């Protein structure tokens, strides 16, 4: 009922108790905190030394050992749950430098963005120029498949959420997530607005989901979401196998090179609205992986071969698994209308090699992989009909 | 075609939320569990990625725009009463790592599940503690800009290791949410931690703080506690998916039970020390506001809703509401006699806290007023006279002593709660224990509780060595953030605590 | 701290990748568990631990293949089999007090970098679910004192 | 320094002096303000009444006569300077129920998203696969000269904000102009985008100017803007002429019909981005427009005749001028690849049958005009090469 | 293609807005005055409109938190 600010008696009291002068002139939060750009900044303040952690996990302030532990003698947190060492797990710095309110914001805008959008593309008719095939099957049937893959990417973080052994690591495997998981729901928003605009559409998830699971075109993708999904437990290693080796490539090509380029040659004037924000995603995730793996990890002053060696192996597994995967998928191109430069050979040709030379350039030449660029193309177009 | 405005709302897209799951052979859980989810559980919430974006914008913008705004230009920072000023400084960085494990807790829990609505639900989950966790660290954000004494406020996180208060905290609020079965810790965090004591506690010190000249801290928990519903519909759905298993009628209800009486065990005590110890004007005393929230709300409409499902009320409920009446005056003495230890200051009671302190606590002053005022006498604030009150209470035959289990302190000669002292020599090491329950957890589970106490870790160490040690000076290098007064005149330094020559002894030595 | 800086001077002079599996098995069967030997390193051991693991780490990296690295344990055993094995070995456990010490010699012997991660995470994951099955069962059976006889614990003082 | 929340002593004597009971029982903002929809809005509670009219002008509340008048005594509001005639000024209302606070939101939301697709569009290379006689002659050249008919009808709202009689109708004026404008902006930063990205590729406006003053191709839309802007004063003819004849025929068709359309079937993934915005503030503009001029002021209880006559006559010599501009422009399907159904006779016979139509059942059957859609098609078409 | 991240400023669009006019008989004022404004009078703010949207968006946010939510409360 009675307040300190606004009640005369109570005011005066603590007038009367508050001393007159600073007990202190150091008024920087978490000042001991080491900036990585020139000052720092709020989300460095907020973020770093969340986390307790004693002094045998690396970069800890802690001592002693944890109160509660799993059955067995399991510690809470550990240096058994992953191959790769470093001298402070407290190194990474997230490019973008998001924290809740600034994710959130960005996600707000796109959201109420993408409403009025769909209002007025409703409104003008624009719909009706749209090729009546390629709606009807290429679409409704393998754009609506890709979001199963959307999905097992997106689960495939549930275990880099609990074992991760950093704070910022943790927000930025989980804005990953979310982004997976958001990718998925606008490919069904798309599908349902189509459904609303043209009748004898279907948006039901039947025909996508027995063609994820039983139709050869997607055959080597499901595997390898699998293994990234159900098959290893090392985070730093589901990390790179996830983002950096499996989606840079095959759903690069799948999103970028098929689905939104043959769009613009089909007349079609929606996919590329989604496709876009898609993309703008992929590009956010890339920049925070690419600085935790390149930066930190395999550049560390006193380890970094160890870690280099790791790297490499997971890398050829996961290439092999990703052109396997490709080569599969490669086999749609069938199913389509023929045009010159985008279509034949040729066209899916140099489709390969862009995608293969990015990369390259982006992650192999940073690690010190080798890659020899036509062979994998060959490899993949062994499957062209 | 027909041309009228439409879009897509997102009821329509949670409808096919189901069937983004296909079975294969490997798809189960990655961690240890003694249950199994059922596949058809469903949310109660019908929240999607933007949607949920959408609506944490809203709440962020207003409650971001008070505090940068408004409460500034009032300069309502510096109008707080010291007392409170100190008590946030423990409050706030204690809820910020409970928070925070939360995080992991949520993502353990989205791990086990197996339908999708129950993922989506912990994913939402676990945007919303990452939010709570950013909101606790912003309060002591402000304080550091805008109070009088920034010295507790600048950093918690490192200075916070020092103390014998902050391994109890970890115990309940970081350890017992992520180690163990993934539904121990779910019955851990939202059916006992958030449903019993922590939604409760942030209404309650939002009506203390503004008692006492605050509103930083109701601008910020009042939307902190917007997004707790959503969390207990989590745990109501948890217990629902494990009703049908065989293992919950074998193992629930002693889950239950441990998680409970780990819990209370140290909220009982803290929480009321910091309530009633901490504050100018008291809003009520805590032994009611303990009664009515975990006697009456939580033990009977929780509890009645759930039995249905099977689960019991704990059998330890009765120890719970014995001990809860002198356990935070035990637990006051106890932080009051090792205050070099802290990273805030304090302050004896006064003859008007006094007074409150007898009428609703019949029997106070002849046990605790005696001591403090006798305290108070030989030179407790008086920085030349080189008092201890820990030497005080050895050279007087008490002694203190640290649970195994539960790492809080227990002063057998001066404690009028329940509990006795139990001291055990296994594989040539002695341990301590201090209640029946924690005994029976030790005895069964050796292996898990393996923790160190600031007496094996300082054994033998002088007292202003282990504080520069820990960075517990401030920033002219030789006064200690901790004080045994409010006042802004005559503090201690580093060669008054030097003088009195304290040395950490052992206290099992026997 | 001179104990870790004596430690790390020992720690430093291994050369050989069974050297440092024979130094790190020893120090973990001597100090880390419960029922360990001795307790004379207890404010210490979770640091030298954790050196001796980055020292086997960069011999495993620099002397064995990936084939060994992903597949074999560094005793130079199938990571398969010795998962088979210990499984099968806690199934046979008759009673809680013979599970917990399998737990906790396999946690002492086979952990990384000793046995690769993904193995003993799986390995470590089932060993706890039977583990805490045997245990949780007829928790509040057994009175204080019949648990402290089973236990075997000595009681010093009895307020 | 001192405040009379936090004083002690200032605080007593106010809460002195305040009454403990209310003097009055109505908390409701401008009760007497008529609801449109069931309940009374912020919208109109905020908007509605805010200029201070005689009773002389209708729905005026005050009396009197202006306090000072032009030089001979020209009014500063008169019912002059409009042929059109209403019972009530005061009658419309936006049906998005816009004022400054969501006006701003939502453009500040797309201002932010256009910054980062921007840049993630920028890191993903997708410029490559552009068709280069279609980037650097179609775009680059008649792109950039349809800036100039966005900016002349941007212009063509000076007077409007000046002369007008109504409050919410002013709002309505000033937030299409500024939808105007931006277009124009837009098109230029798509421009100066495509220069960063292509070498040799010049932004300046100095080509697109000399073919919009120039090029018998936009020969017939200057003229009819120039028309619009500096031609007549009335304020109701402009707003009818500007936006619910002449843009939404002309400008219809040159942005969604022809540029949005090719780009899809000439693979390009940039302009569609711009021309969604283009068309969502085209809708939200239609929907005030349509409401201003049909629900209040053809639909009049006491007038509505004379008010449909001269909407009548102002379409039929607008309708004529937009056939006009269209028949000069169809000239371009010369300059560009021939594509089946696209670019021949048939598909630009489908193009003006779909806007011609378009515009029939969203104007002309509310206003009362009657069109032969067949005789418009050919007229245009008779420019056909 | 360089494949470097950019975007564009409000400053790069402003350069252009100068141009956007052009010369015909008619392009004069519709009210009676006695001076004429001069054709190269340059402005001091470099505004666009969504640049002003950012920034008015940002100022009313502040505005009205605090009023509908602390002195409310
Ligand atoms: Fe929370
Ligand atoms: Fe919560």
């Amino acid at each position: 009922t009675k307040r300190g600010l606004t009640d005369p008696e109570r005011a005066a009291i603590i007038a009367a108790a508050v001393p007159d002068h600073a007990l202190d002139t150091q008024r920087k939060y978490h000042y001991f905190i080491q900036p990585r750009w020139k000052r720092l900044s709020e989300y460095e303040q907020l973020s770093c030394y969340a986390q307790p952690n004693p002094d045998w996990i690396a970069g800890g302030l802690d001592w002693g050992d944890w109160t509660q532990k799993f059955h067995g003698g399991r510690p809470s947190w550990g240096n058994e749950s992953t191959e790769l060492r470093t001298t402070d797990w407290y190194r990474h710095r997230d490019p973008a430098r998001r924290w809740h309110a600034p994710y959130v914001k960005d996600k707000s805008e796109e959201a109420r963005y993408t409403q009025r959008f769909l209002a007025a593309y409703s409104s003008e008719g624009s719909i009706r120029t749209i090729d009546a095939y390629w709606r009807d099957e290429i679409l409704n049937k393998y754009y609506g498949a890709l979001l199963y893959n959307e999905y097992g990417l997106f689960n495939a973080h549930s275990s880099v959420g609990r074992d991760c052994l950093s704070d910022t690591i943790r927000q930025s495997a989980t804005f990953a997530g979310l982004d997976k998981v958001d990718n998925a729901q606008m490919i069904q928003m798309e599908r349902l607005f189509i459904a609303k605009l043209v009748p004898g559409f279907d948006a039901s998830t039947d025909v996508p989901k027995k063609i994820w699971t039983t139709d050869p075109i997607y055959a080597g993708a499901r595997g390898a979401v699998e293994e990234i999904w159900q098959g290893i437990q090392d985070w730093n290693e589901i990390l790179w196998a996830g983002h950096a080796v499996y989606d840079a490539t095959f759903g690069q090509f799948a999103r970028r090179e098929f689905f939104q380029r043959l769009a613009t040659v089909y007349g079609d004037t929606l996919t590329p609205f989604f496709t876009a924000q898609s993309q703008t995603y992929f590009q956010t995730t890339r920049g925070a992986i690419e600085d935790l793996f390149v930066y930190c990890l395999a550049n560390d002053p006193e380890f970094g071969a160890h870690n280099r060696t790791f790297l490499n192996a997971w890398t050829e597994h996961y290439l092999a698994r990703s052109v396997t995967a490709l080569k599969d998928f490669v086999g749609i191109y069938a199913k389509v209308e023929k045009v010159a430069g985008a279509t034949d050979r040729a066209g899916v040709s140099e489709a390969l090699q862009r995608v293969f030379g990015d990369w390259k350039v982006d992650y192999a030449d940073k690690i010190g992989f080798n890659i020899d660029v036509d062979q994998k193309v060959d490899a993949v177009l062994a499957g062209f009909k | 075609v027909n041309r009228a405005p439409v879009g897509v709302e997102p009821q329509e897209v949670h409808k096919w939320l189901q069937s983004f799951n296909w079975d294969f052979k490997e798809n189960r859980t990655k961690y240890a569990t003694k249950y199994h989810m059922a596949n058809q559980t469903k949310e109660q919430f019908k929240v999607i990625a933007k949607e949920y974006a959408r609506m944490e914008a809203a709440k962020d913008e207003r409650q971001f725009g008070t505090l940068l705004d408004g409460l500034t230009r009032l300069g309502a920072g510096n109008k707080v009463h010291p007392r409170w000023g100190e008590t946030m400084k423990v409050i706030s960085n204690f809820l910020e790592v409970g928070e925070y494990n939360a995080i992991a807790a949520s993502a353990m829990l989205w791990d086990s599940a197996t339908a999708a609505e129950q993922k989506n639900g912990y994913l939402a989950q676990v945007l919303d503690e990452i939010r709570h966790t950013h909101q606790c660290a912003f309060i002591n954000h402000y304080y550091s800009k805008h109070y009088h004494d920034p010295a507790g406020h600048n950093d918690a996180r490192r200075t916070r290791a020092i103390g014998p208060l902050w391994k109890g905290m970890k115990r309940v609020f970081a350890d017992g949410f992520i180690s163990g079965d993934a539904v121990e810790c779910s019955v851990n965090l939202q059916l006992v931690g958030e449903a019993c004591f922590t939604n409760p506690l942030i209404v309650a010190v939002t009506e203390w703080a503004s008692a006492n000249g605050d509103e930083i801290t109701p601008t910020v928990f009042l939307s902190v506690e917007t997004d707790e519903l959503r969390h207990m519909a989590n745990g109501y759905q948890t217990v629902v998916s494990i009703a049908n298993d065989p293992a919950a009628a074998k193992y629930l209800n002693t889950d239950l039970n441990n998680a409970f009486w780990t819990q209370q065990k140290y909220f009982t005590p803290a929480l009321g020390y910091l309530f009633e110890y901490g504050s100018k004007f008291k809003v009520e005393p805590w032994v009611k506001t303990w009664n009515r929230w975990v006697y009456e709300d939580w033990g009977g409409i929780w509890i009645g809703r759930l039995g249905k499902y099977g689960v019991e009320s704990p059998r330890s409920l009765r120890d719970a509401k014995t001990d809860a009446y002198w356990a935070h005056h035990d637990l006051a003495l106890a932080a009051y006699a090792l205050w070099p230890l802290g990273f805030a200051r304090l302050a004896l009671p006064d003859e008007e806290d006094q007074e409150w302190f007898e009428a609703n606590y019949p029997g106070w002053a002849d046990h605790y007023g005696k001591i403090y005022n006798e305290w108070k006498k030989l030179g407790y604030e008086d920085p030349k006279s080189g008092f201890i009150p820990y030497a005080w209470l050895l050279a007087n035959g008490h002694d203190v002593y640290i649970d195994r289990v539960s790492q809080v302190p227990f002063i057998p000669s001066l404690a009028k709660g329940s509990g006795s002292l139990r001291v055990h020599e296994f594989n040539g090491k002695k341990h301590s224990l201090t209640d029946d329950w924690g005994e029976r957890m030790w005895l069964s589970e050796p292996e898990r509780y393996e923790c160190h106490n600031l007496f094996e870790q300082y054994e033998g160490r002088e007292l202003s060595e282990v504080i520069a040690e820990g960075h517990g000076v401030r920033s002219d290098g030789k006064t200690l953030i901790a004080q045994p007064h409010v006042r802004g005149d005559n503090l201690w330094t580093l060669e008054d605590i030097k003088r009195a020559g304290c040395v950490f002894p052992n206290p099992l030595a026997k | 701290n001179s104990t870790r800086t004596e430690w790390e001077g020992k720690i430093a002079k291994l050369n050989s990748v069974d050297q440092a599996t024979k130094f790190i098995q020893d120090f973990r069967v001597a100090y880390s568990s419960p029922f360990r030997k001795s307790y004379d390193l207890d404010v210490d051991y979770q640091y030298i631990e954790r050196k001796i693991e980055e020292r086997l780490s960069v011999l495993k990296t620099e002397k064995l293949s990936v084939a060994d690295l992903v597949t074999k344990a560094t005793t130079g055993e199938d990571a398969a089999a010795v998962e088979a094995a210990w499984i099968a070995k806690m199934k046979a456990a008759e009673s809680k007090y013979a599970a917990e010490r399998i737990h906790i010699e396999f946690r002492q012997l086979y952990k990384p970098p000793v046995l690769p991660v993904n193995v003993f995470l799986r390995t470590d994951a089932a060993l706890g679910t039977i583990l805490m099955e045997l245990r949780n069962t007829d928790y509040y059976a057994t009175p204080l004192e019949g648990l402290r006889k089973e236990r075997g614990v000595k009681v010093l003082h009895l307020q």
